[PDB]
Order: C-alpha cells, then structure tokens, then sequence
C-alpha cells in the first residue's frame, strides 16, 4: 500500500522527487507503515 | 466610430456608413430605418464572411447593399424613395461572432452614431 | 534538433505527435538561459531527470500565443485548452515553453465540446451558430472554425508568439529504449552488491533464474509489490 | 421548481452469504441484515444489477427473519441440530 | 441479431509485471463474465459502436477478415483509422479515408507498418481507446458457439491515436463468424500460474457466490455464512439541478458594509477554480 | 414570419411571440438624444459595462426584462427583438413613466 | 470531529479544493477516522 503516496517504494520517490519535496511523501508511507506495526503486535498480546 | 452621411417619390441618393476604431470585414455591418414617432424596424443586412446578402422582406429588390473593405463603409443605394419612407437611418454592428450559440450576426450593437 | 531548432512550429489545433525511441536523452543539452523560460514537470523534479530511463517519449511542438501558455497546465481551462489541445490531471512530463518573438498559424475557437486529452481535431465543418442549419462554406450564423493567429510584431508580451514543447514521458514500467547517459559496468553475481538496473536502485544478491519470462515483460514482483526479478540490458 | 422530494437510499452495503462450501454445491443463499423483503430491490438497486444478481434480489423462496429477509432458502416446518447459524433461532443447511 | 453466451471470456493481462503463484486483484475494464454477444454470422457487416472498447473474435478457417476500420462518421470529413492487413504485413493508418477500400486521403498524421496480425482459429481481440492511447490484446487458439474455456490475452501494439472512435466497421474479403462484445468497468481477482500466466479468474460483480470469493481473496470458499463488501456495480447516472434566476449579482456597483443575495455570482467579473 | 407585441405599454416588460423562439431575443435601450444600446443577449445575459439592475428571464413563448426599484435616468425605450428567423423583427415598443 | 480539516464533510473538500490540494484533506480526514474506527475495535477486543 501506499498510504497517500506516489508509490509504495522507497527508492522511487528518491529517485523521482526532489529531496525538499520528497520528504513528505515519505512521512506518509513512514507513519501509514508503523501504524501496521502497532495493530499487528496490539493483536498478538490480546492473543496472548 | 459609425459615422454615416427626398420628398419627391423617385430619388437615387446615395447613403454611406463610415467606418472607423472596430475592423471591418470581421461583423455584419447592418442597417435599420426607424420613422420618427415609432420604432426601430431592420431593412438591410451584410455579411462578413460571404457574399450572401439578405435584406427586409416588406418590400423585395427596391433594397440593395454593398461592402468596401478599403474604405469601410456600406454605400445603401436607395430607388424610388416613399415619402412615408423617409426616416433617421442608422448603421449597426453585428456583435463579435466570437460568441457563437445564438445568432450574433443577426444581434445589431453601436446602432452608429447620430 | 529537429524539436528545437526546426524554426518551424506545427498549428496549435493541429500539434504534431513525434516519437523519441531507441537513443540517450541527455537533458544538458536544452538548458540554455535566454530559451526554456518555463520548465514546469509534474511528477519529476527538473533536476533529477538526466538519471532516469523512459519507455515511451513523445515531443509535441506548437506556437500559441505568449498569454495562453497557463491554459497549457493541466487543469486549467480556456480556448486553447478546451478547443485545441488538452493535458490530462495525471500527467508525467515537462512543458518546456520559450519566447519566439523575434522569430498563419491557426487554433480552433469554435467547437460543439471540449476535447479529451491527447486529441486532434483537425477538420474544417462549418460550425453553425444559428437555427438555420446552414452547410455553406460562409454565411450570416455560419462560421469556420480555424483562423490565423496574425502575431503582432509590435506587441511585447500580450499576443506574442511562443513556442511550446512537451515531452510526455510515461515512467519506467516496460522494457525501455529511452535513457539518459551513464557508465555502464560488468555485473557481479553471487555477491551483496549495490546496483541500478535502468533506473531501479538497490541492494542484494543477484542470481540467476529458472524463471520464464515474455517479451512484453521486464520486471518480476512478489507478494509484497517488489521488484523480485529483472533482466538485465544488454 | 419548489416541490418536496423524498430520498432513499440505494446503497446497502452489507451483504451475508451462506455457502455450503464451493467443494460441496455452488448454490448459495443471501441474506440482508434489517430489511424488509419489499425494500430488497430498491435497497440494492437489482434494476441496474446483474441478471444472476436479481435471482437472489426477489424470488419465491424468501422467508424474512428477525436478522433480516432470507433469499435462495427454503424454510421447513421440522427442527434439526444447528449447522450454519444464521440469527434468531435460524439456522441453515444443504440438505 | 443473433446472440451467445460468453463463458469466461476476454482476460488480458492488465500490465507488464511478471507475477508467479499469486492471485491479484484488479480493476479495469474487463468483458463482463457470462456477458452476451452480437453472433454475427457470414453468409453481415454492419456499423457498430465502439463504446468503452470491444471484445473481438473470429473463427475464420481461412483468411477472410482482414481488419477492421474505426472513427466517428467514417467518412472525409474527419480522420479515421485502418488496421487492414495482407498476408505480408500489417499497415495501421490514421487519414480521413474516403470509403466506397479508401478512395482518397490526403491528410496523414500517422502510418506503422508491423507483422501480420491475422473452423480451426480462435483469433481474439481488444481494442481500447484510452487517454488517446490505441491498446491491442490478441490470442491464437485452435477450436476444432464460443469455445468454453480460459484463455488470458497478450498485449500486441500500443499506439498514440488521439481520434474519435465511436463507431466500427468489420472488413470482409468475400464462411467466418466474428463476434464482438463490449468492455465495461469490473474488478477481477485474477490467479497467476507458477509460470506467470493467467489461468482462471472471477468477476465480482458476477453472482454473489463471486463477491465471497473476491472478500475471501481465494478461489475456494468453506461451508459457513460470510459476509462480503459490496462489489456489485455503482449507480453511473448524474443529475445536476441548480436555480434558473438570471439577476447577475451587484458586485459591479460595488467598485461600507453591504451584504449581497439573491443573485447569482458570476464570479469571472476555497479554491478559486471552482 | 415572426411578430410581436410587447404586453406592457420593479418594472417587467414582457414580449410574446406566436412560434417558440426559445431563448433568442435581446432587449434594447435607446435613448432620447443617443442611439439604441444593448442590455440583454441571448434573452439571458448582460453585455459589458450594463449595470447589474437589468435582468432577462424566460425562454420559449415568454419572456421578461426586470428592471428592480426602478434606478433613475432610465426613462428610455425599451424594445424586443428576436434573431431566429430572417427578416429581423423589432417588438412593439414601450418606455417607462413615472 | 474535524481532524484538523477544512470541513467534516467529503464532499464540501472535494467541491471547495483544488484536486493536488484535496488529497492532503481527505488523507488527513481518513486517517483521523480510522485512527477513531480502530480504537473501538480494540476496546471491544479488551472487553470480549
Ligand atoms: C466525438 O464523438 C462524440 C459522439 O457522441 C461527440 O459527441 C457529440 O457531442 C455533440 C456536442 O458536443 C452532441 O451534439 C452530439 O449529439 C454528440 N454525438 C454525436 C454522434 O455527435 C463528440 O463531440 C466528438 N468529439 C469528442 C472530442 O468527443
Ligand atoms: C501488404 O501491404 C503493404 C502496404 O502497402 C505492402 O507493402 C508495400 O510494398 C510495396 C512494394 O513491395 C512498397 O512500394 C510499399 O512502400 C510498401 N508499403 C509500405 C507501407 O511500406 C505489401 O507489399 C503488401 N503485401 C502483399 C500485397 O502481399
Ligand atoms: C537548438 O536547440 C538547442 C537545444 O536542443 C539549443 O541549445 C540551441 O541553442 C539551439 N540552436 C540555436 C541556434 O539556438
Ligand atoms: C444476453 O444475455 C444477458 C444475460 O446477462 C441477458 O440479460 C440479455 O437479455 C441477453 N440478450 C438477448 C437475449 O438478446
Ligand atoms: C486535410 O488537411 C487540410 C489542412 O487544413 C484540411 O483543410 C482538410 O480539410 C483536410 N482534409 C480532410 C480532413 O479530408
Ligand atoms: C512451466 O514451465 C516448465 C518449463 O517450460 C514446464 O516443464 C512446466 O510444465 C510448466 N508448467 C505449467 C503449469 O505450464
Ligand atoms: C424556473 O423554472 C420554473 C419552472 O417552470 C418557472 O416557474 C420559473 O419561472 C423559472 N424561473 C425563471 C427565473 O424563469
């Protein structure tokens, strides 16, 4: 997913946007990617 | 500008609209004889973009119209004027064709001065 | 060179397509201070786009005047962007626009709708402006739909002529033929090592595969939406 | 023009399916939760559907339910052991 | 006109990205499954509407259709394009193309030469038209009605043709059968083979039955009751209804505390595009 | 042919054809000392520099100019006219009182 | 709940912003509602 993003790869939006501009779109895919961290461990301590 | 320029019932003058600030050849240059005390009523009617001419259907043949782009203006010729003819004639400009939907030609702006 | 010095525009209403394959595109080339006024890319900033490889490049070249060239972003809407040339929303590409008025050219003002992106319309039916359904080359509500720009020599900026060029490039999805210039080196396999397969960066081991492949197909993904398999250039 | 209209919504969007398992049969039967059996087509707009879709929009086996109205099921008289829940009491199988 | 049933027909790859034992979801426009279908049968060759693409197949024995020609009116008045073929080569043009095959053409704006294209041939074909962009997917199948089965489509030739096309023409060289279908919007869940073809996929909008499969992502779905997000097909009809007044509004006069209403703004005298 | 006849003779001036003209009238002004000038096009519309007070509304068989409070210095005729057919056909004609 | 948004509702950011700028406000509205869809999820879990 790409949560907001051009693209869901990293190196792309590098390779693409600038480093000023860049940045933004990466915040996005930064926090849409911890956020499925979060719900995956919160799930296993219910689980556990 | 639309600057432009009897009694007896056969006369040939000559009535000229001169031209001036707008371009000619780009509206249709038109024109409308109003009676005094009573309303306006178009008797003429040119065309930019062709030779195609159409004038009032009261009366047929007696109104003719012409175009000079060189010297910008319209020359009516008028035959056998009636002498309930007579009235304050005015040159109008067609709006810009630019509009399009309705007819823009057959809308008259400016109606010339004086 | 034939996009850029060929002095000799296509109309508006009738922009010609030409098609750039099979070469390296050095972009260093185009950046002369007095022309290239106007580089406004979308989806890839100007200074990174030497070191990217492209798949289908197409140059588009026209005259409009100096004040229409806002309309030519997407979005925007006007009598040269709604009657004679229209830019997609997603677009990927670079509108490079100078001025031209040191050094006939016709757009269409009259149309039944607005046209779709990346069309042409070229034809000369007479647009009737009227009831009377009129076929006549020319009459009273009968008008032609093309008519000369007559740039006026005099006028600074406002009705001048300037030339536009957009190069619309679809980003590396296929196998491409269109490149900027970089070294090209041995590969190394069987070893961690940093590479660039046209454009794609990254790390890992390159290996071999039994995979099969197709012509239409360069790229190989997995579950996760990355780039799995490659075939190398070359 | 001032005239009062009223606007129901066409846009249903939960939908339960009962399958006996696509190894065991392909019938299926669709049950919509809290609706009546008379606002099935208006709810899902089964005019501009499928034609499949419509079978299972209005038909003869419908038997409403307090979980809602049941379509593609026959409802008998007898009583067995619960196989497919469904709401309310009702459970379902392919018999 | 007669009419046939489509059993799972139509599949092509949506894009270039070599997937292997995967099952992906997409959403395109796809040949609705168990759609229906103009059997147009030789003894004709009548006008149809190129709307949203069309699905094409033949099942020639022998040479007999060699191509088609797309547009608006098909006439000089405007440009239309031509994919006719002989056994050499393939000639894709895009001229006005005075018909009676094309009497006179002077304008020419684009012209690419290829391989041939072209009961015992399953010859199918998509075309779309797309932002300007002429797409071909094809397939050649020995057949020995619509043949059941699945078969995916590979892409062929991608071209910039920025033409109306509203309106296509079959061409005849007079024993044939050439079918035609119509593309609308759908979400397949296609499953990839371990090497890289498409060999079966659902039509969500299908039967409910499809919609459990498309919720589940699998081609296999359990005894039990399952409930599914709703992938059947959305209303595309609009309506707009705004006041018919026609009082401007008094924003001239105003070039001080003075409230304007009850008139409509022009504002060509939040975002200011809209 | 086309005719008319202003039904007049907040002021709304209201002009009748015997064929549907749908929407392809103007209304004209004109002044005592000066030539007619153009207030509505396309039976609905304002030309540049008219002020906003002018109002055209209706299509088809009725139509109607609303001039609202009845501004001063507009004491003017007020005339129909339609551009459908040739020939081109003026209305009736009717000024404001006070 | 706005969600540091220009309006709660969908369809006013959609008709009032510009396309490149609407983006930023749903994305900003979708995450705040489902940032809220997702705590009672877990407080159901909890409480199962
Ligand atoms: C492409 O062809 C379509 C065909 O529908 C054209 O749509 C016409 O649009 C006009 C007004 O713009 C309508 O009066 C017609 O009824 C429509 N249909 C036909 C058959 O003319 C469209 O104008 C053409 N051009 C583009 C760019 O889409
Ligand atoms: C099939 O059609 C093509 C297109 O016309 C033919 O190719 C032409 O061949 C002649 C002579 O061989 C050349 O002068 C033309 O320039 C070719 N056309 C193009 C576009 O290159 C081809 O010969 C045809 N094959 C047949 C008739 O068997
Ligand atoms: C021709 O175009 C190039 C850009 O490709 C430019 O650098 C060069 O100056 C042009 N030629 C002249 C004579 O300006
Ligand atoms: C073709 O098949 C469809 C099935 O979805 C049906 O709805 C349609 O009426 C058929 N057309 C005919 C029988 O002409
Ligand atoms: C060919 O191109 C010319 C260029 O303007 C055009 O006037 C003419 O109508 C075209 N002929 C067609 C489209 O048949
Ligand atoms: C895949 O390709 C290999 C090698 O060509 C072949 O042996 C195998 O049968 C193929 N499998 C399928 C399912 O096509
Ligand atoms: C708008 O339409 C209604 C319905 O016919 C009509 O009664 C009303 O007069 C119209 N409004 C105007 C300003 O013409």
């Amino acid at each position: 997913s790409k949560f907001g993003a051009i693209s869901s790869v990293l190196n792309d939006i590098f390779s693409r946007l600038d480093p000023p501009e860049a940045e933004v779109q990466i915040d996005r895919l930064i926090t849409g990617r911890l956020q499925s961290l979060q719900t995956y461990v919160t799930q296993q301590l219910i689980r556990a | 500008q639309l600057l432009e320029s009897l009694v007896q019932p056969g006369r040939s003058l000559r009535l000229s609209c001169a031209a001036s600030g707008f371009t000619f050849d780009d509206y249709a240059m038109h024109w409308v004889r109003q009676p005094p005390g009573k309303g306006l009523e178009w008797v003429s009617g040119s065309s930019w973009n062709s030779g195609s001419v159409v004038y009032a259907d009261s009366v047929k043949g007696r109104f003719t119209i012409s175009r000079d782009s060189a010297k910008n203006s319209l020359h009516l010729q008028m035959n056998s004027l009636r002498v309930e003819d007579t009235a304050l004639y005015y040159c109008a400009k067609a709006v810009d064709p630019t509009r399009g939907s309705y007819s823009p030609d057959y809308g008259f702006d400016i109606w010339g001065q004086g | 060179d034939e996009v850029f010095n060929a002095t000799r525009f296509a109309s508006v209403y009738a922009w010609n397509r030409k098609r750039i394959s099979n070469c390296v595109a050095d972009y260093s080339v185009l950046y002369n201070l007095a022309p290239f006024f106007t580089f406004k890319c979308y989806g890839v900033s100007p200074t990174k786009l030497n070191d990217l490889c492209f798949t289908n490049v197409y140059a588009d070249s026209f005259v409009i005047r100096g004040d229409e060239v806002r309309q030519i972003a997407p979005g925007q809407t006007g009598n040269i962007a709604d009657y004679n040339y229209k830019l997609p929303d997603d677009f990927t590409g670079c509108v490079i626009a100078w001025n031209s008025n040191k050094l006939n050219y016709l757009y269409r003002l009259f149309r039944k709708s607005n046209l779709k992106p990346f069309e042409r319309d070229i034809s000369t039916e007479i647009y009737q402006a009227g009831n009377k359904p009129c076929n006549g080359v020319a009459g009273f509500n009968c008008y032609f739909p093309l008519r000369s720009y007559s740039f006026r020599p005099t006028y600074g900026v406002g009705h001048q002529p300037y030339r536009v060029v957009v190069l619309s490039f679809e980003l590396l999805h296929a196998p491409a033929t269109v490149c900027g210039p970089k070294k090209s080196t041995n590969l190394v396999k069987n070893k961690c090592v940093n590479f660039n397969f046209n454009g794609l960066k990254g790390t890992g081991v390159l290996t071999e595969s039994n995979k099969k492949f197709l012509p239409f197909q360069q790229f190989g993904r997995d579950i996760a939406d990355t780039t799995d398999a490659v075939r190398d250039p070359q | 023009t001032l005239e009062i209209l009223d606007i129901t919504p066409c846009s249903f969007g939960g939908v339960s399916v009962i399958t006996p398992g696509t190894n065991t049969s392909n019938q299926v039967a669709v049950l919509y939760q809290g609706v009546n059996c008379t606002e099935v087509p208006v709810a899902i707009h089964a005019d501009q559907l499928t034609p499949t879709w419509r079978v299972y929009s209005t038909g003869s086996n419908v038997f409403q339910t307090r979980a809602g109205c049941l379509i593609g099921a026959e409802y008998v008289n007898n009583s067995y052991e619960c196989d497919i829940p469904i709401g309310a009491g009702i459970c379902a199988s392919y018999q | 006109p007669a009419y046939t049933n489509s059993f799972t027909r139509g599949v092509y790859y949506p894009d270039k990205v070599f997937r292997s034992s995967v099952l992906h979801s997409t959403q395109d426009l796809f040949l609705p499954f168990f759609s229906n279908v103009t059997w147009f049968h030789v003894i004709d060759n009548p006008v149809l509407p190129f709307n949203d693409g069309v699905y094409f197949a033949s099942i020639e024995k022998s040479n007999i259709i060699r191509g088609w020609i797309f547009g608006t009116t098909l006439d000089s008045k405007t440009q239309s394009l031509l994919i006719v073929n002989n056994a050499t080569n393939v000639v894709i043009k895009v001229c006005e193309f005075q018909f009676c095959v094309y009497s006179s053409a002077n304008n020419c704006t684009f012209e690419y030469v290829s391989q041939p294209f072209l009961f015992k041939n399953l010859r199918e074909f998509v075309f779309k038209n797309i932002d300007g962009y002429f797409k071909i997917y094809s397939k050649h199948t020995p057949i020995i009605d619509l043949p059941q089965g699945f078969s995916a489509l590979e892409p062929l030739v991608d071209l910039p043709i920025g033409i109306n096309i509203t309106r296509f023409q079959t061409l005849l060289a007079l024993a044939a059968a050439y079918y035609v279908g119509y593309l609308q919007p759908r979400t397949f869940l296609l499953k990839y083979n371990e090497n890289g073809t498409i060999t079966d996929a659902v039509d969500c909008a299908l039967d409910p039955l499809s919609e459990t499969k498309c919720t589940l992502k699998s081609f296999t779905v359990e005894k039990g009751i399952y409930q599914t997000s709703n992938f059947r097909v959305q209303p595309t009809e609009s309506i707009v209804r705004f006041p018919n007044i026609t009082n401007l509004c008094p924003f001239d006069e105003v070039f001080n505390r003075k409230r304007i209403s009850n008139c409509v703004a022009d504002y060509s005298v939040v975002s200011p595009t809209k | 042919a086309i005719r008319m006849t202003q039904s007049p003779s907040r002021v709304t001036i209201t002009c009748r054809a015997s064929q549907s003209i749908s929407s392809y009238l103007n209304w004209y002004q004109q002044k005592p000392g000066k030539a007619p000038n153009l207030l509505i096009y396309a039976a609905s519309s304002l030309e540049s520099g008219v002020p906003s007070r002018f109002s055209g509304s209706g299509s088809g068989t009725d139509f109607t100019l609303t001039i609202s409070s009845l501004q001063p210095e507009d004491f003017a005729t007020y005339y129909c006219q339609q551009s459908y057919s040739t020939p081109l056909t003026f209305g009736g004609g009717t000024k404001v009182e006070i």
